[PDB]
């Protein structure tokens, strides 16, 4: 139980906290919406020709 | 007198020897999958002056 | 992963080359050491699994199951060495060999990288359990129990073999990583419906699904204590592990092919919990508890949501531990009164107070008392089902009521009231049985402090 | 404390009123607080200063891990397993980062409700506004992937949403 | 740091030290009950200070000191809410528990497992503090289930008695019925609001829908024993008198009311749920008060009084007056616990006799018990300037000055009269007249433990209403303008109850006999609710569980379809194949038939 | 609880049972003592009004009407003695009753405490052992060949005899074992 309690954080939770803190700080400083509803930018998505 | 103990204690070491052998076999099995060592786009890196491989 | 497999294999020559009065000590000590070694597998990553080699890997779902499987063998050895006292040395060593083979097969099953090796070991687990039930069982119904247990599984899983072989021919591989990365949908065809059915029923039989569970009240009751513990704790979880693995190929056919199974499981939890309310046999009540609890895991797997998957993993671990503890508790009384009737030996709190405490703790854990991991799994699955459909809450709440009802019924009938006047051979509780109860119950409470270790890869 | 960036976790200037007693009776909480300060706070401060003196003799640092930016799932061919693997790992890391951002915004919302007091409905409209937009973005990103999610399924969801938006604009411009 | 957080966490953490020492060499000594009582008294003294800080500046906090697990976006933490309700309720509960433990040192003196009894009482107190101070729904659920399990373990204290086990299981069932709604509320608040924390739930729900509030109402009705789920509270009197005084009288049974009070910012925006709560509280406070006026077991009478007070509390919640409900909880705790201690003293002094029909003239035999019970009844009946006057009369006034269901108003007034009715009965049949107990007089109330424990809550029941009501800040707009006849409604109805009950009781001395009417039989048998709902649904469920689920479905038809059918078919096919008598004359003809069939069927079209 | 029951209740026994039950329920209705005295004297008069009839059919019909009277006029909440089957302290002390055979499972260290009591227990066990066959012989002598007709047991008729089947009746734990 002592070994399990002190397992190194290989699930990377504090790393995610710090990365999120950095991105939130950057996006709050420069007026960004803190998240966009598009994971991948449309500049490299190739949709079909037209709707019909 | 090692007689009346070794004949009773040699089975007491069968499992730790197996564990050591398993660790050694795990290292040898790991030695066969070094095709992309220091070649991944995420961990590609220039070697240190004295080291030869990033991981073994 | 060989650092765990090789010691488990070495357990066999040590058992066979041991003196007749030292087999149990060596087996228990080295099984506990192997469990301690296997504890190192809980160090999982956040993104991908632990690919040890081309043959074995480990993820966040396999590690808790592996730790439970390694931890269970010492308890089975502890519980078995009472009723096997009059056995011959060769028969004792054969029993321990069967248990070790079972552990080795389960360990290699939970880490197999491909589905064919997984199937091979997942069915290789049948012969040791079948031998145990049909050879060291106590009554005359053990033969029928073994036949039922063997044939349900084989009839359910041969089409799985055919489907897996077809999938490898159409896709080129059955490696789980390649399958997961190269996933592709199923067209809504009859052939795809039957390929869905073949890939699913093999695990529904072993959950077991309601209506396909007839083999369980026979196998879990007729088997000896170690056989019952391994059947309830680990062998029921093979179906859940296989389903959570294999639904990767299945989507999106599952969105509507899961309706009959969801209906069957959500009504069968009610049916089995009601069956538990009128049971003249204690072991049969504990066996039906397992079906009632695993119906919820079936629901969680079938609704395909991360919260349901996490709750299913937690519930599988908690159910394994609790069912093993309850079976051991019932065996302690059976070894005294030599009968399985519940109302035969009553008022046992007056005679055995510490066993009464163990019974109370096991009953509280069974009925999902907060903040047990049983509660964590069941509540996560309940929330996932509520998100699936709000009307599921009626069945979930009714099941929670009936579960507590029959759990406290079993507690009160056996431990309360006045002791039977004529059972005058109830000796005080042995140190071995108390230690068995403690080693069953302490991990349950300790896992509440770090529940992320048993929440699976979706955490 | 400087243990956290105070722009990621904003806090009002903490205006507190002056103690202006208007009665002649002694204030019991004042005497109790003096007893607390001199009886429990001071020994704890002494112990913590001893611990800090011990820590100052051994100073080592742990560094935050930085990851390079690898090509994502859109630049990978249909059956290129290595690029697919790297893109999927990067997508998983981005998913975790987005979850942590949502956690940060939720923490602000909870802190704001308690801090404001009874005027919270009007006092922290901004926190509610920030959480609504972040929740909407996170939902549009990861809402319905279910279990067995991957970068490919998120890409397919984004493509379907883009097709729907393009069609909506198509019949919007025709009016 | 300021002392508020440290003291609020310390008053909770020092209640667990005697639990840790339950395996040391103090648990095997007769000093353990004194140790636990001293710990509780010290905890009360320590908790008195955060109350003073709130009384000064209204200081309030939330303390999330430990992070448990993070599931994706959601964060579950060990968070404590130290607001007005918690810091006001902890000292009252600790005071009542201290008095009950000092009483238990005398009442449980001959119990071979008194140390265990004390450990159990302490465990219940810890679970109650967990329930009250919880900031998230999971922690509050942990407390909710802990108090229920401790109720189960303490009701069935004498585990050789069948009825104690029956009552414990009945309480467990009736609380699981509301646990269903609790789980419904948790699930709805998690999927819809994405958090289990109070701060987030309030923020995201400005117009709360029906389902979560109806689930909360169901859970509160289950815990507080409302009309649908009431009968378990009277049955919970199987346990020792201290258990009935502490758990089922003043602290546990108010948990549902506390839960509804904690969610008042969401109940303000819903009117249908408020109407349902009002109607449920009104019917409960009518029905239990009507049942109490014909009961002969004193513990049952006081239990029905407690249930009626809980119904009144639910009525107070249902008219959008939650702070008044919390105030009524705090006031009612004192005198109801004291009433149970007086009843237990009477029971102990009369050799375990609980029926008032065998209690005679105790006014002079037990002067201190009579004084305490008279003061408690006066407080209970809302006598002016008593601790009950500062809550119950204001409740009645608020119900009179609100847009209210008229039937609920009338039922509340009738329950107010019936309170004085039943209170008069306890005094009339317990303390006035000639003795009716066995001749061997063992009456003795000259024990310092009993006297001091009763006296503390006596002083409380006298002065606590005035002390508290003039010290808490005003969170309510008052009813400053009232007609004079409506300002004095509660007093008038209590006086009428006193007079009518006294007249009908004095009628008993007359040398006249008459058979009971049907109204008396309905009232005395609890409206036949246990006579029907404890027999019909249980019988039907237990008979369908065996006839249909066990025998017909599991043992017959599920067996018939899959395994028995295939076994029969394989047996028939095996017999069909295996009975040839070994005569070549038959299967050589079969060979010829096969050869002919093969050529035409498989040969003439390749 | 101490007497072997008969095959049936006679008319006198039924009437006496009804009289006692009616008196108890009337006392339940009449809380005060003097009123109960008045109405109990009236009840005694009502029972004595028909004590001397020699017709069994009319007496049985009177008994039926009296049972119907009692069942219509009974108290729904009659007084019950605390230790009675319906009392509030009926089985309160059954969990503290431990059978005597549990003392044979004690550790020798536990029997080091209380040596004199265990010597007395040992001589009691010797006395129980020395008398069993005589009890069995007496039981198989004094019963009819076609099995016993009543649960009543015989006493010890000789001088060196103990009453048959006495051990579990004599070694009752207690009412208040703790
Ligand atoms: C909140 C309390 C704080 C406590 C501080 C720390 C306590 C650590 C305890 C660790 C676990 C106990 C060990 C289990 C085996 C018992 C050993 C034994 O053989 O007993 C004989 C031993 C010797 O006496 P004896 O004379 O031989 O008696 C013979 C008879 O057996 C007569 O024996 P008995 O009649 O006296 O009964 C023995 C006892 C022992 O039997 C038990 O049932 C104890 C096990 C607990 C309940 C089991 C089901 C609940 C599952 C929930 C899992 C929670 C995990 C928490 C982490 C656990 C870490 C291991 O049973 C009980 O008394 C009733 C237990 C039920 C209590 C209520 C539990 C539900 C609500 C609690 C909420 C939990 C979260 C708290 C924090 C919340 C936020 C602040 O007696 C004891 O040692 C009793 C121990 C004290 C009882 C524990 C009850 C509270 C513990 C709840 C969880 C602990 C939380 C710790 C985190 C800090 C807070
Ligand atoms: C401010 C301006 C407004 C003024 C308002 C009014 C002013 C004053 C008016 C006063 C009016 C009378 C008040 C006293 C009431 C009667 C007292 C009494 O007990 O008399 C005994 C007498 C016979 O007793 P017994 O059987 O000879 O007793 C045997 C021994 O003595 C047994 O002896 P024990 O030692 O067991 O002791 C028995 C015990 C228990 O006594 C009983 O056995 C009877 C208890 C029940 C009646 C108590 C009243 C509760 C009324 C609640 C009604 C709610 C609506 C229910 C709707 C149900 C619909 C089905 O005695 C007591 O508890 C004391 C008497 C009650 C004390 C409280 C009285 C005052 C509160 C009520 C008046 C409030 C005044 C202020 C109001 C302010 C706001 C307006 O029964 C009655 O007189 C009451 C009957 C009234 C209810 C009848 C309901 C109809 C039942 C059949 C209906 C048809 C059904 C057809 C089939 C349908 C199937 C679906
Ligand atoms: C008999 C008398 C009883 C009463 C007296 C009791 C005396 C007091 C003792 C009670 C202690 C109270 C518990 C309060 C928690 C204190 C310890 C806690 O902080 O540690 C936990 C840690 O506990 C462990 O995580 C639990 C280990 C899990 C179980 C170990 C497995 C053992 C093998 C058993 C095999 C079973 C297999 C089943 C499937 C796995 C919390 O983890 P975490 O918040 O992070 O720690 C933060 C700091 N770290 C990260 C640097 C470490
Ligand atoms: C004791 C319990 C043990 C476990 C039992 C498990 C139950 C397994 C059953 C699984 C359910 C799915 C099977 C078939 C899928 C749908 C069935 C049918 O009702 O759907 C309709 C099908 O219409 C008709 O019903 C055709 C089916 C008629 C033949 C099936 C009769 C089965 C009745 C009894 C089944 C008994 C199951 C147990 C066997 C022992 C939909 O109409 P349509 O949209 O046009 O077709 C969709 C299929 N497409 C896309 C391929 C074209
Ligand atoms: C007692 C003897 C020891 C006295 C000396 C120590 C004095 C205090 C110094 C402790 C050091 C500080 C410390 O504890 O570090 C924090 C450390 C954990 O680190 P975190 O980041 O906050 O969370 C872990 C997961 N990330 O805290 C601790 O673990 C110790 C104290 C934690 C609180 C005590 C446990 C209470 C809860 C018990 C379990 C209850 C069930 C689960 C909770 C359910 C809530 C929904
Ligand atoms: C979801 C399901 C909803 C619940 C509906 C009914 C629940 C099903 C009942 C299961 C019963 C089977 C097994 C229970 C064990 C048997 C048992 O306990 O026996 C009954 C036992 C002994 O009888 P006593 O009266 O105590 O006698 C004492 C002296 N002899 O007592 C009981 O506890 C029986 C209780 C059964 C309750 C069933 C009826 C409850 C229905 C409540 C309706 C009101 C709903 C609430 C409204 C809320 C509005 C906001
Ligand atoms: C096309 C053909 C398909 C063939 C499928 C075969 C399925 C395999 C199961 C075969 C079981 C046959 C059982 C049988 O015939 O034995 C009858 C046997 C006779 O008893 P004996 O002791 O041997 O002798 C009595 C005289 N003293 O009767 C019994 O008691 C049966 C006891 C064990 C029965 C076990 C059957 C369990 C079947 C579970 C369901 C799955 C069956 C397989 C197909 C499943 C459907 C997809
Ligand atoms: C203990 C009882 C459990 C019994 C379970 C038995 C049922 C298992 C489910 C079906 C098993 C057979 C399925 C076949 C295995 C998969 C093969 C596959 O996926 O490929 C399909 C093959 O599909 C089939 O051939 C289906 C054959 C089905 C015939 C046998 C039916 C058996 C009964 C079906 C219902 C049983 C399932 C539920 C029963 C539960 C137990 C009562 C595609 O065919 P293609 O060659 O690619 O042609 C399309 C392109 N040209």
């Amino acid at each position: 139980s002592t070994f399990v309690a002190y397992l190194p954080d290989y699930r990377m939770q504090e790393w995610a906290r710090r990365e999120a803190e950095r991105l939130v700080k950057y996006r709050e400083a420069n007026g960004l919406p803190l998240m966009e509803s598009n994971c991948f930018d449309p500049n490299k998505i190739q949709l079909p020709e037209d709707e019909d | 007198n090692v007689l009346q103990i070794v004949r009773d204690h040699w089975v007491h070491i069968l499992v730790p020897v197996g564990f050591v052998f398993g660790c050694y076999l795990d290292r040898r099995s790991d030695e066969k999958l070094t095709a992309f060592r220091n070649k991944s786009l995420l961990f590609k890196r220039e070697l240190r002056p004295n080291e030869e491989v990033t991981w073994k | 992963m060989l650092k765990i497999i090789i010691p488990t294999t070495m357990l066999l020559p040590m058992t066979w080359m041991s003196k007749h009065n030292m087999i149990w000590i060596n087996a228990t000590v080295h099984s506990l050491l192997i469990s301690l070694i296997s504890l190192s597998l809980l160090n999982q990553l956040g993104e991908n699994s632990l690919n040890f080699s081309l043959t074995f890997f480990s993820d966040s779902l396999s590690a808790p199951l592996l730790v439970l499987t390694t931890w269970l063998l010492p308890l089975m050895l502890m519980a078995s060495q009472s009723h096997l006292s009059k056995e011959t040395t060769t028969r004792k060593k054969l029993y321990i060999t069967m248990l070790i083979l079972l552990q080795l097969f389960l360990i290699m099953t939970f880490t197999a990288t491909e589905l064919i090796l997984f199937y091979i070991l997942f069915e290789a687990t049948l012969v040791p359990t079948l031998i145990i039930i049909t050879r060291w069982g106590n009554q005359t119904e053990r033969l029928n129990a073994g036949l039922y247990f063997l044939f349900y599984t084989l009839a359910g899983s041969l089409p799985l073999l055919v489907a897996l072989v077809y999938i490898q021919n159409t896709t080129g591989s059955l490696n789980f990583l390649i399958i997961h990365y190269w996933s592709h949908p199923l067209s809504n065809s009859w052939s795809n419906i039957f390929m869905w059915l073949a890939c699913i029923m093999a695990f529904m039989v072993k959950m077991p699904l309601y209506g396909l569970h007839l083999w369980l009240p026979k196998a879990h009751v007729e088997a000896p204590i170690a056989g019952s513990m391994v059947l309830a704790a680990v062998l029921l979880k093979l179906g859940g592990y296989g389903m959570m693995r294999i639904t990767t190929i299945l989507n999106p056919l599952t969105n509507y092919m899961a309706y009959p199974f969801l209906m069957l499981s959500m009504w069968g939890m009610i049916m089995t919990s009601s069956i538990c309310l009128r049971q003249t046999d204690l072991k049969s009540l504990i066996a039906y508890s397992s079906v009632s609890h695993m119906a919820l895991v079936i629901v969680a797997i079938m609704i395909q949501t991360p919260w349901s998957f996490m709750g299913a993993t937690a519930l599988m671990i908690a159910h394994g531990l609790t069912s093993s503890m309850l079976f051991c508790l019932a065996n302690t009384n059976y070894e005294r009164v030599h009968s399985r009737t519940m109302i035969l030996a009553r008022g046992l709190q007056t005679l055995l107070p510490l066993m009464a405490t163990w019974w109370l703790v096991a009953s509280l854990t069974n009925l999902a008392l907060p903040p047990s991991i049983n509660l964590i799994g069941e509540l996560f699955i309940i929330t996932a089902s509520f998100s699936w459909s709000n009307i599921t809450i009626i069945l979930m709440g009714m099941n929670m009521m009936i579960t507590a009802l029959y759990s406290l019924y079993m507690l009160i009938t056996t431990q309360r009231g006045k002791y039977t006047h004529h059972i005058n051979n109830i000796k005080p509780s042995f140190t071995r049985e108390n230690a068995l109860m403690a080693l069953h119950i302490l991990p349950l409470l300790l896992l509440t402090l770090n529940p992320k270790m048993i929440l699976g890869p979706l955490y | 404390p400087d243990s956290w960036d105070k722009d990621v976790y904003p806090e009002p200037p903490r205006r507190t009123p002056a103690p202006a007693p208007q009665t002649s009776l002694p204030n019991p909480v004042t005497y109790l607080t003096k007893i607390f300060d001199l009886l429990v706070d001071r020994p704890v401060t002494l112990a913590r200063e001893f611990i800090e003196q011990q820590h100052a003799k051994n100073r080592y640092y742990y560094y935050h891990r930085e990851f390079r930016r690898v090509p994502d799932i859109t630049e990978c061919e249909e059956k290129d397993i290595l690029c697919m693997f790297e893109a999927e790992m990067q997508w998983r890391r981005d998913y975790k980062v987005d979850q942590e951002i949502v956690n940060i915004i939720q923490e602000r919302l909870k802190a704001c409700q308690q801090r404001e007091g009874e005027s919270y409905r009007q006092n922290c409209a901004k926190e509610l506004e920030q959480f609504t937009q972040v929740s909407k973005a996170f939902q549009d990103r990861y809402s319905d992937l279910g279990a067995h999610y991957s970068a490919r399924k998120c890409l397919a969801k984004q493509k379907q949403r883009m097709l729907a938006e393009r069609k909506a604009a198509k019949e919007a411009a025709a009016a | 740091m300021n002392p508020f957080a440290s003291l609020t966490l310390t008053t909770l953490t020092i209640l667990t030290i005697p639990i840790m020492m339950s395996n040391s060499n103090i648990y095997k000594t007769n000093l353990y009950p004194n140790y636990v009582k001293t710990t509780v008294s010290y905890a009360f003294t320590l908790s008195l200070v955060p109350l003073l800080m709130f009384m000064h500046t209204g200081q309030e906090m939330i303390i999330s000191n430990w992070h448990w697990m993070t599931l994706q976006t959601v964060e579950l933490s060990l968070s404590f809410k130290m607001d007005y309700f918690s810091v006001m309720f902890i000292p009252v509960a600790l005071f009542v528990t201290w008095s009950i433990m000092e009483f238990s040192m005398w009442y449980m003196h001959s119990d071979p497992f008194i140390n265990r009894f004390f450990k159990y009482l302490l465990l219940f107190l810890i679970t109650m503090m967990i329930l009250v101070t919880a900031n998230n729904l999971f922690q509050l659920f942990i407390g909710w289930e802990g108090v229920g399990i401790m109720s189960f373990l303490l009701i069935g204290w004498w585990h050789g008695r069948t009825d104690a086990n029956t009552a414990a299981l009945q309480a467990i069932l009736y609380n699981r019925i509301g646990d269903i709604g609790f789980v419904l509320s948790m699930a709805w608040f998690l999927t819809h609001s994405n958090a289990w924390d109070l701060q987030q739930i309030f923020m995201l729900n400005n117009e709360c829908p029906n389902m979560p509030l109806i689930g909360l109402l169901l859970a509160a009705a289950g815990k507080s024993a409302q009309f649908g789920l009431h009968p378990w509270l009277p049955s919970a009197m199987e346990g020792p008198t201290p258990v009935s005084a502490l758990l089922h009288s003043s602290t546990m049974v108010v948990a549902g009311v506390f839960l509804l009070i904690r969610f008042y910012p969401l109940m303000e925006t819903n009117k249908l749920v408020q109407t349902m709560t009002l109607c449920l509280g009104a019917i409960t406070t009518l029905f239990t008060a009507l049942c109490a006026i014909t009961q002969n077991d004193i513990k049952k009478i006081v239990a029905f009084s407690t249930s009626s007070q809980l119904g009144l509390m639910m009525v107070t919640i249902g008219i959008n007056q939650p702070h008044l409900a919390f105030l009524h909880i705090c006031m009612h705790a004192f005198f109801k616990a004291m009433l149970f201690m007086c009843s237990g003293s009477i029971i102990h002094s009369l050799n375990d006799e609980q029926d008032i029909r065998k209690m005679g003239g105790l006014y002079k035999a037990m002067p201190f018990t009579t004084t305490a019970l008279i003061i408690g009844s006066l407080a209970l009946t809302g006598m002016p300037y008593l601790t009950g006057f500062y809550s119950k009369d204001l409740i009645i006034e608020a119900v009179n000055m609100s847009y209210t269901n008229a039937w609920a108003l009338l039922m509340t007034l009738i329950a107010t009269s019936l309170t004085a009715a039943y209170s008069t009965r306890i005094i009339f049949f317990a303390f006035l007249g000639k003795p009716r107990f066995p001749p061997l007089v063992l009456i003795n109330e000259n024990n310092p433990l009993l006297i001091n424990s009763i006296k503390r809550l006596l002083i409380g029941s006298i002065f606590a209403g005035f002390i508290i009501s003039n010290n808490i800040p005003p969170m309510t707009v008052p009813n400053t303008t009232m007609p004079l006849y409506m300002k004095m409604t509660a007093l008038i109805v209590t006086i009428m109850g006193f007079m009518l009950a006294l007249e009908l009781n004095n009628t008993t001395y007359y040398l006249k006999f008459k058979y009971p009417s049907q109204t008396y039989k309905f009232s005395n048998m609890l409206g036949y609710y246990p006579s029907i709902m404890h027999r019909l649904p249980t019988y039907h469920n237990l008979s369908m569980s065996q006839k249909s689920a066990s025998s017909l479905l599991d043992l017959i038809w599920l067996e018939t379809i899959l395994p028995k059918t295939t076994s029969f078919i394989q047996m028939k096919m095996s017999i069909m194949v295996s009975n040839q008598k070994g005569l070549i004359k038959l299967y050589f003809l079969s060979f010829l038939i096969t050869i002919m069939i093969s050529m035409t069927l498989f040969n003439y079209h390749e | 609880a101490f007497s072997a029951p008969a095959a049936y209740l006679t008319h006198q026994q039924k009437v006496l049972r009804l009289y006692k039950r009616a008196l108890r329920h009337l006392e339940s209705w009449c809380v005060h003592r003097d009123k109960y005295r008045y109405f109990a004297c009236l009840m005694r008069a009502r029972f004595d009004e028909h004590k001397n009839e020699k017709d069994m059919v009319k007496a049985t019909q009177l008994l039926r009407q009296a049972e119907e009277e009692f069942w219509y006029g009974q108290h729904p909440q009659p007084y019950i003695f605390p230790e009675s089957p319906g009392g509030t302290s009926y089985e309160r002390y059954e969990c503290y009753k431990v059978p005597e055979w549990c003392l044979d499972d004690w550790h020798p260290s536990e029997k080091a405490m209380y040596p004199d009591y265990f010597a007395k227990r040992e001589q009691w066990k010797r006395l129980r052992r020395e008398s069993w066959e005589r009890e069995v012989k007496q039981l198989q002598e004094e019963t009819p060949p076609g099995g016993p007709r009543t649960e009543a047991l015989p006493p010890a008729r000789k001088e060196g005899d103990l009453p048959p089947l006495w051990w579990h009746i004599v070694t009752r734990p207690r009412e208040r074992p703790m």
